[PDB]
C-alpha cells in the first residue's frame, strides 16, 4: 500500500528526480488536509457500529434479501453480511487517512468480486448497502469529510461491479 | 420515542 | 402475496395479543441518591 | 554542462503515469514488509495478550470467528495462554485441532487441498515438494486431521520460522522452485474464493518406474 | 488426556537475537502425552536442556481411560 | 442429521463410524415415526404456541415493547414474533433431524452478532423460547413433549 | 456434506415453511432404509482391508500395471493405490450410510482428475479397481445393501472420466 | 499513560524511543497543567454530570427504568448512575495520562461478559457514555471538550 | 507495567476515587522531570553503542573472562554478552523515562536469573559490566539523571544478584 | 511514513486506528512544512552537496580514484558521485517523510551484497555520506542540520 | 532428480531389466567423464562471485535495468538479482555434475516463468545474463568444460524462453 | 546414486560441492570398472542366485510354503521366487550407483504397506534377501563380496 | 492361490 506522501516519494523515485515544485505542492495538500482526515476517522471508529446498523436497516430490512431464500438469510450470513459491511467502512477510512485508495485495490477489492460471484452474494445489494453508508457517515464526519469517504467508498462499489 | 417500521425503507 | 419470514403475517396477531407497554416511569437521577441507594450485600 | 553524475542517474526518456505506476509496484509486493508479526514476549500485557490471540485466530482461520460461532470454544486456551501455561505454538496448534477448524478447513475440501491449506495456515507457505505432499497424505489418509496439524506445528521447520512465541504468518519463501508463485497464488485468494487446488501435486520431472 | 508439564532452556545458537527472547529460552509448558516424545525430540535437537518433567494430568499405569 | 454429525466425527479421524455411531443412527431411524409425530404436533400447533408464547413473554418482559424497548410498538411486536416462528420452525428440523445441526446453522451461528447489530436483548429471545416450549410441551403427551423440549433447551442454553 | 434427511430439512428451510406431508414422506422413505444401510456399513467397515485386497486381487494383480513400467510398480505407488482404494470404499460407505453423495463431490471427487493427471495415475485402471471393490462389496453385503453401494461406487468412477 | 504506551511500543521493535516519540511526550509532560484542569472540571462537576445525563438517557430509553428493564426501581437505578460515574472516572484518568490503556485495562476488557452476565443492554450503556460526553462539553472550552471527546469517544466505540 | 503517572492513577482507581489535589501534586512533579528525563533518554540513543563499548572496556577486557576458558570467549559469546548489555542499558533508559522500575520486573528480571544458571552466564561478571555502564552513563548524561539512571541499573544488578 | 505504518498496525490488529496514533499523525501532518523545507534545502543544494563531499572523498581516500581503484578515471568517478546523488536524494525522501523507510526500501536493503559485488569499498561508501553530512550541516541552522543528520546517521549505520 | 547413472538405472527397471553390456557402455562413458566434470565443478565454485560479476558487468549495468524505475534498481532488487544469477550457475554446476538436466526442470525451472512474469523480472535480461554467465565459465574451465557447462545454461535459458 | 546424492545434500545446504564429496565422487568414477565387474557378475548368475537362495528359503520357512502359507503351491511360489529376482535386480543398481537410493525409491518405499496387504510375511522376505546374500557372496571375492554385502545388508535391515 |  501507499500513501499520499509516499505516493508522491515513490514516483519521484522512479523517475530519478528530486522533489520537484509539483511534488512540493502535493505534499502540502496533504499536510493540510491531515487534520480533518484524523477528525473524521475519530469520529467514524467511535461511530462504526451505529453507522452499519443504520445502513443496513435502511438499505437491507424487511426486504426479500433477509427472507428465506434471500442471502441474507440465516443467522450466519446475516453475520457475514453486516461483517463485510464493517470490512468496507473501516478499510474505507484507512484510505481516507492516507489520502490514497492504493490499500482498497490491495486488501479488500483482490478477487471480491470473483469471491461474490463463487458465492452468490448479490452485488446490487451489496453497493446498495455501501451507499447507505456513505449517507450515514457523511451526516456524522461532515460535509467535506463526508464527501472524502464518499470518494473511497464510491471505490469500492465501483470495484465490485 | 420513535416507533420503528416493518416495512422496507423506499 | 405476502411471502414466507414477512413479518406482515404475524401483524393480525401482534394486535391480537395487544400487549401492554409499561406506563411511563416516574423515574429522576436527580432524586436519586447512588451512595446510599446502591445495594450492599 | 550537465555534471556527469547528473547524467549517470538521469532516466532515459519521460515517463507516463502508467509506466510510473508499473515501475511503482514491480517485484515482491510491498506487503512482505507492510506486516506485522505478532510476537508475544510476555503475558503481563493482557492487551497484548488478546491482540495475539485474535491475530493467531485471523491467522489460522483467515478471519474473525464471530460470524461462524455461536459461542467461543477457544476460551480456556486463551485463558492457558494468558496465564502462560502453554506457549503460542501449544495455542496456535489448538486452534488447528479444533471442531471450528475441522468444519471450516477439514470438511468442505478433499484431503488434497486439506494439505495446502494446513501448510499456508501454519508454515505461512504452500507445500514444498510432492515429498511433502505424500508425507501428509500418509497422515491424513491413515490418523486423520489432527495428527496432520500436530505434524506441521511440531517440525523443525516450524520452530526454526515461527518458534514458540509467535504467530504464524504470511511468508515470501525464496527457495524452492515454485514456493514463491505457490505461496502467492494461495495468500491471493479470499476465503471461500473458489474451490480449486492450487497444489494438486507436483508433475514429475523422472517417473521412478515408468 | 495425560499431560506433561516441562521445564526446558533453550539457548541461541547461530545468530545473536536483538530482541526479547527469555520467553523461547527458558520456559514452562503443557505439552499433551501423545506429543511428549515428539516434542522432547525436537527440543533436544535444537541444543535444549530439559531441566524438569511432571506428569501434570492423568495417573501413572492407566490402562483404560486414558480419555 | 445425526448421520452427518456421526460421518464428520469419523471422516476427521479417517475412520469408518464406531460401533456405537452405528446404534444410535440405527435407534434414530427406528424410533422415526415419533420424531415425525412430534414435528407434525408442533407444525399444526404453530400459530397457538408462538401467541401464547408472545403473550406470555410480554407480561415477563413488559420492557421490551414499551417505549425505547426494541419490540416496542405493535409492527415491532409483529417482528418478534415473526422470529419466534422462525425458531419454532427450526425446532421441528432438529427433531426430525436427530441433532440440532439444522438449528445451529440456520439460527444460531453469528446469531449474537445480528441481534446485536438490531439492539434485540438476547436473553430475551431465550426467553421467549422457553415460552414455546410450555405451550408445546402442554399439546402431547409427556414422552413426545420430552423429546421436543430437548431441542427447545439446546435454543435456550445456547441463546443465554 | 448433506445427507438425505439434510436436503429435505434444506428443501424446506429455503422457502421458509415448516416440514409438510411430502417432506414427511421423503423423511419416512430414508428412515426405512436405516437399518439396510447401518447393516452394510457395519460388515464394510469390518471386511475393509479385505474388501480392498481381493479388489486388487481380482482386478490389477498379475497384469502390466504391476509390472516394470506399470503405475503400480514400484512399493511406494503400490501402497499409494492401496490408500486410494481405502478412501474411496470408507468415502462410499460415508455416502451409502448418507444416501447422499455430496461427500462424495466435496470431499472426494473436488480436483481429484487433476492430481491424477499430473501423477500420471491411469483413470481406466483406477475405474476398474472401484468396480471390483463394487463386485467384491455386493458379494459381502447382499443384494440389496450393495446395489445402494454401487450407487456411490459409480459415482466416483463416472466423476474420474 | 503516555510514557508507558511510547515505551511499549519501542519495546515491541527493541529501539529506542524515535526523537518523534520524544517529541510527543516532551510536549505532554509541559502541557499537562491543562490536562489536569480537563480532569479537575469533570472530577469538580462530577454529581451533575451523571445526573444529567441519567436523565438523558432515561428520556431516550425509558424501558430500561420500567418493570421488566435492567435498572427498574431506584436500587438498580442507582446503580446504573453508579457505574455512569466509573465511566467518568475512567475518562479522567485516560484526560491524565494521556492515554486510552488506563481506561481499556480498568472498563472495557471484558465489559460484554459482565454486561451479558447481568443483563444490561449494553447499547444503553453506549448511549449514556455519549449522555455524559454531551454534558461534560457545555462546561469546558471547546478546545477542552475536544481533548476530552477522544476519550469519551474511544469508551462509546468500545460499547459499540 | 506502570509509569509514575499510571501508578498514581492505579493508587486511585483500587480506592474508586477520582484523582485529588495530593494525587495532582504527584503528577505535577513527573511532569516537571519531564523534560530532563526526554533529554537523558535522547543522549543515552545517541551514544548506547559507544556506553556499552567503554562499559566493556573497563570492566570485561583482557581479564580471564575474555581469554579462553572465560564466558566471554568465543565470538558467539562475546556478541551475547554485548547484546546483553545493549538490553540493560536501553530497559533502564526506559524505567528512567518512566520513573518506574516495574518494567525491568516483567521484561529483564522475569526468568533471567534462571537463564544464566543454566547456561553459566556469570552474574558477578555482569554485575561488574552494568555498574560500568552506569559510570559511563553518568558521565555523558549529568549528575542527576545519571543518579535516576544508577537507580535503574542499580535494579537490575541488584535483582540479578 | 508514520500514516503507512499506522494503517499497517492498525489493520493488523483489524481495528480503527487508535486516538494515541491519530494524534501522532496529526502531530506530524503540522510539522510538514518544517519537513519540506529542510528538503527544499538539500534539494537546493543538491549539486554542490554531491561535488564538495566528492571532493572531501578523495582528499582521505586517494587510492579509490587512483590508478586501481574502483573510482579511478572520470567515468567511475562520476559513478561514485552518482551514487552519492543517490543517496542524498533518498534522505530528502526521508527527510519529507519524516522516516527512515523510504531511505532503507530504496537504497540499503541488500547494499552490503550490491557494493561487494561491484567491488567497491563498503566503509569508502560509508565515508562519502559522511562527506555529504558535513557539507550538508553547513547549509541549514543548527536545528535543521540535528534533524537532517539521523537520516544521514542512518545511512552510514547501514553501511558499516 | 535424475543423473547419468540414474538415467541408466532408470531406463533397466522400467523394463525389469538387469544392465547389459550396452548399460554397462552407458555407464562407463560417464566415468570417463568424471575427472573432467569434477575440475570443472570445483574451479567454478572457487570462482563463483567473480564469474556473475563479470556476467552482470557486460550484460546488465549501465542500462535501463539498473537506471531508477528499472527492475534492478534499488539495493534489493540488484542483491536479488546477483542472487538468481547465483542459484542458475549453481545449479548448473549440479546438472554439469550429474550428467543430465533433470535438476534444472525440477528444482529451477518449476514454476520460474510464473514467478518472473507476476514480478515484472524481465525476461530477456536474465537470459542475456545467463549467456554472458555462459561465455565468462567457458573462458575459466575451457571449451571442453565451457561447452559442457553451456548445455545446461542454455538448458535454463531455453526453460525461461 | 552417488553424485545425486551428495548434490541433494548440497542443495538442500545451498552450497556447491564440497572437496570431500568432490573427492568421492571423484574415487567411485575412477573404480568405476570394478563396481561394474560385480554387477555384471550378479546379473549373469541371476538364475542360480535366486533359485539356490529360494530353495535355502523354503528349507528355511517350511511354513510359507506349507497350507496357508503365503506361498503354498507352484504358481504363489513363483511369484516368491519373481520377488527374490526384484531384490537381485535392484542390489545391482545400488552397486554401479555407489548409493541405495535407487533401492529405496523402487522397493523399499511403502513396502511395509504392500506386503502386509497382501499377506505376506515380510520377515521371511528378508530372510529370502539374507539367502540371496550367501549364494552371492560365495560366487566372487571376499572384497568384492563385502561391497554387495553392503547393499544387500541395506535390503535386509529396512524390511527386517 | 493362482495368478493365471
Ligand atoms: C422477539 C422474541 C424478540 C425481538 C425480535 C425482533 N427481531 C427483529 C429483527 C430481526 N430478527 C431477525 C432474525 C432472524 N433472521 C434469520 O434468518 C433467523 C433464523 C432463520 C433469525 C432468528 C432478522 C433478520 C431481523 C431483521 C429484520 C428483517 O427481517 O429484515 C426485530 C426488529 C428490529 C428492528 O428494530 O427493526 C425485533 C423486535 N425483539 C425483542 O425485543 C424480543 C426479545
Ligand atoms: C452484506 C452487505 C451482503 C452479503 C454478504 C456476505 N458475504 C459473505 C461472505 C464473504 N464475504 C467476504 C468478503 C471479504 N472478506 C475479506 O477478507 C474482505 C477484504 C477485507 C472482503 C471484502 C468473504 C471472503 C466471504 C467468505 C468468507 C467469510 O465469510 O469469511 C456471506 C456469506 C456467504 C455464504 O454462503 O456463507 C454473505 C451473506 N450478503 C448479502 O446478501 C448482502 C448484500
Ligand atoms: C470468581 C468466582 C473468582 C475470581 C476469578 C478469577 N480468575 C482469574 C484468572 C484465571 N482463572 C483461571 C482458571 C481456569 N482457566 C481454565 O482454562 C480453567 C479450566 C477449564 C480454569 C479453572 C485461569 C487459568 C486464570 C488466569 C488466566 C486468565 O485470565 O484466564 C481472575 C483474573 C486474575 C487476573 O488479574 O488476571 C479472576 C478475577 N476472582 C474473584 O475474586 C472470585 C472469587
Ligand atoms: C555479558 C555482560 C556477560 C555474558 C553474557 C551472555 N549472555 C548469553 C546468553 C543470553 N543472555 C540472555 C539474556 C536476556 N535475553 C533477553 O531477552 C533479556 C531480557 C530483555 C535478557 C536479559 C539470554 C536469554 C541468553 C540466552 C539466549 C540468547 O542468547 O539469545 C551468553 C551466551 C550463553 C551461551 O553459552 O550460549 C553470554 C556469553 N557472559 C559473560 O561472561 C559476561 C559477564
Ligand atoms: C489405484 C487404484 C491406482 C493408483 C493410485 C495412485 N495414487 C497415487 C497418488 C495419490 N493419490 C491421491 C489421492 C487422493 N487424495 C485425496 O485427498 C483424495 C480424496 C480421498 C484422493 C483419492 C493423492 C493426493 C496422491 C498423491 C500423494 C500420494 O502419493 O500420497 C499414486 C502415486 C503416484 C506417484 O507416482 O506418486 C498412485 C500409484 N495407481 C494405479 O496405477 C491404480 C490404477
Ligand atoms: C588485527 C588483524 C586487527 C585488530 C585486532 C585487535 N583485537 C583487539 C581486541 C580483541 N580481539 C578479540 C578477539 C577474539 N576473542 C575471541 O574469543 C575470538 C575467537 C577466538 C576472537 C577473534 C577480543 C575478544 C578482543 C577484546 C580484548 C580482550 O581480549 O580482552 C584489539 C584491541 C582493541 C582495543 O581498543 O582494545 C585489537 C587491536 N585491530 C586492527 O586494527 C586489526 C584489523
Ligand atoms: C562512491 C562514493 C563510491 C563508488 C561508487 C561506484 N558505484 C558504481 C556502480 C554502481 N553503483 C550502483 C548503485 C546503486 N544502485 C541503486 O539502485 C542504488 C540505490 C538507489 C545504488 C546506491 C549501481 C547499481 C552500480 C552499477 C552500475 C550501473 O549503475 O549500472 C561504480 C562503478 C563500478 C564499476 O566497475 O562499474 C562506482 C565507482 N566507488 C568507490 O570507490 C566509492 C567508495
Ligand atoms: C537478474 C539477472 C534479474 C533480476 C532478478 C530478480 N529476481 C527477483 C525475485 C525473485 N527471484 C526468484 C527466483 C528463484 N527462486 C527459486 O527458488 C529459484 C530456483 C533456483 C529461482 C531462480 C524468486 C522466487 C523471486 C521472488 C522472491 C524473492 O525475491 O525472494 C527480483 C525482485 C526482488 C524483489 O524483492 O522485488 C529481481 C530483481 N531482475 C532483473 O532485472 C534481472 C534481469
Ligand atoms: C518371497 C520371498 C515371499 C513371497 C512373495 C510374494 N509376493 C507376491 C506378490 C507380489 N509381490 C509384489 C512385489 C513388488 N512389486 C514391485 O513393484 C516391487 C519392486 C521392488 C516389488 C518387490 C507385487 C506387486 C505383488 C502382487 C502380484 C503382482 O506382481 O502383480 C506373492 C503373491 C501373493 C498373492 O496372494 O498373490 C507372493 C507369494 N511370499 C512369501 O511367503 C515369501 C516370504
Amino acid at each position: 500500500m501507499q500513501d499520499a506522501i509516499t505516493a508522491v516519494i515513490n514516483s519521484a523515485d522512479v523517475q530519478g528526480k528530486y522533489l520537484d515544485g509539483a511534488a512540493m505542492d502535493k505534499l502540502k495538500s496533504y499536510f493540510a488536509s491531515g487534520e480533518l482526515r484524523v477528525r473524521a476517522a475519530s469520529v467514524i471508529s467511535a461511530n462504526a457500529a451505529t453507522i452499519v446498523k443504520e445502513a443496513v436497516a435502511k438499505s437491507l430490512l424487511y426486504s426479500d434479501v433477509t427472507r428465506p431464500g434471500g442471502n441474507m438469510y440465516t443467522t450466519r450470513r446475516y453475520a457475514a453480511c453486516i461483517r463485510d459491511l464493517d470490512y468496507y467502512l473501516r478499510y474505507a477510512t484507512y484510505a481516507m487517512l492516507a489520502g490514497d485508495a492504493s490499500i482498497l485495490d490491495e486488501r479488500v477489492l483482490n478477487g471480491l468480486k470473483e469471491t461474490y460471484n463463487s458465492l452468490g452474494v448479490p452485488i446490487s445489494s451489496t453497493v446498495q448497502a455501501i451507499q447507505a453508508i456513505k449517507e450515514v457517515t457523511a451526516s456524522l464526519v461532515g460535509a467535506d469529510a463526508g464527501k472524502e469517504m464518499g470518494v473511497y467508498l464510491d471505490y469500492i462499489c465501483s470495484g465490485l461491479s | 420515542n420513535e416507533v420503528r417500521r416493518f416495512i422496507p425503507q423506499e | 402475496k405476502l411471502t414466507a419470514g414477512n413479518p406482515m403475517n404475524f401483524l393480525g396477531m401482534a394486535r391480537s395479543i395487544n400487549p401492554a407497554a409499561n406506563t411511563i416511569p416516574k423515574v429522576s437521577a436527580q432524586n436519586i441518591n447512588i451512595e446510599a441507594s446502591v445495594p450492599r450485600r | 554542462v550537465t555534471p556527469r553524475f547528473v547524467e549517470l542517474g538521469q532516466v532515459s526518456a519521460i515517463r507516463t503515469e502508467p509506466e510510473i505506476a508499473y515501475r511503482s509496484n514491480q517485484g515482491v509486493t510491498r506487503q512482505r514488509q507492510q506486516t506485522k508479526v505478532f510476537k508475544l514476549v510476555s503475558t503481563y500485557d493482557k492487551v497484548a495478550v488478546k491482540n495475539a490471540i485474535r491475530a493467531a485466530y485471523r491467522q489460522v482461520f483467515e478471519r474473525d470467528l464471530e460470524p461462524y460461532i455461536i459461542n467461543s470454544e477457544f476460551t480456556a486456551l486463551e485463558s492457558k495462554l494468558s496465564n502462560n501455561e502453554i506457549n503460542v505454538k501449544e495455542f496456535i496448534e489448538g486452534l488447528g485441532t479444533s471442531e471450528l477448524y475441522m468444519k471450516e478447513f477439514y470438511a468442505p475440501y478433499p484431503n488434497t487441498k486439506v494439505i495446502e491449506m494446513g501448510t499456508k495456515h501454519f508454515l505461512g507457505r504452500a507445500p514444498l515438494n510432492q515429498k511433502e505432499i505424500q508425507q501428509y497424505n500418509q497422515i491424513l489418509a491413515s490418523q486423520g486431521l489432527k495428527a496432520f496439524i500436530g505434524a506441521m506445528v511440531n517440525g523443525m521447520e516450524y520452530l526454526q520460522t515461527f518458534g514458540e512465541d509467535t504467530v504464524p504468518y504470511r511468508r515470501f519463501p525464496t527457495l524452492p522452485a515454485a514456493n514463491f508463485p505457490n505461496t502467492e497464488r494461495l495468500y491471493n485468494k479470499l476465503t471461500k474464493q473458489d474451490k480449486e487446488l492450487v497444489v494438486p501435486s507436483f508433475t514429475p520431472v523422472v517417473k521412478v518406474g515408468g | 488426556m495425560r499431560m506433561f508439564r516441562i521445564t526446558a532452556c533453550v539457548p541461541s545458537q547461530t545468530r545473536i537475537r536483538t530482541q526479547r527472547e527469555l520467553q523461547n529460552t527458558y520456559f514452562t509448558k503443557l505439552v499433551p502425552y501423545d506429543n511428549w516424545f515428539r516434542e522432547q525430540q525436537r527440543i533436544m535437537k535444537m541444543g535444549g536442556k530439559i531441566v524438569k518433567v511432571e506428569l501434570a494430568t492423568g495417573r501413572p499405569g492407566t490402562n483404560a481411560g486414558l480419555a | 442429521s445425526i448421520v452427518t454429525k456421526s460421518i464428520v466425527n469419523a471422516d476427521a479421524e479417517a475412520r469408518y463410524l464406531s460401533p456405537g455411531e452405528l446404534d444410535r443412527i440405527k435407534a434414530f431411524v427406528t424410533g422415526g415415526a415419533a420424531r415425525l409425530r412430534i414435528a407434525e404436533t408442533l407444525t399444526g400447533s404453530r400459530e397457538t404456541i408462538v401467541k401464547q408464547a408472545g403473550d406470555r413473554l410480554f407480561q415477563k418482559r413488559p420492557d421490551i415493547v414499551s417505549p425505547g424497548g426494541n419490540a416496542y410498538g405493535e409492527e415491532m411486536t409483529a417482528t418478534c414474533l415473526r422470529d419466534m416462528d422462525y425458531y419454532l420452525r427450526l425446532v421441528t428440523y432438529g427433531v426430525v433431524s436427530g441433532d440440532v445441526t439444522p438449528i445451529e446453522e440456520i439460527g444460531l451461528v453469528g446469531v449474537r452478532e445480528m441481534y446485536r447489530s438490531l439492539g434485540t436483548p438476547i436473553e430475551a429471545v431465550a426467553q421467549s423460547v422457553r415460552e414455546m416450549k410450555e405451550v408445546a410441551s402442554g399439546l402431547m403427551s409427556s414422552d413426545d413433549a420430552a423429546e421436543a423440549s430437548a431441542y427447545f433447551d439446546f435454543v435456550i442454553g445456547k441463546m443465554s
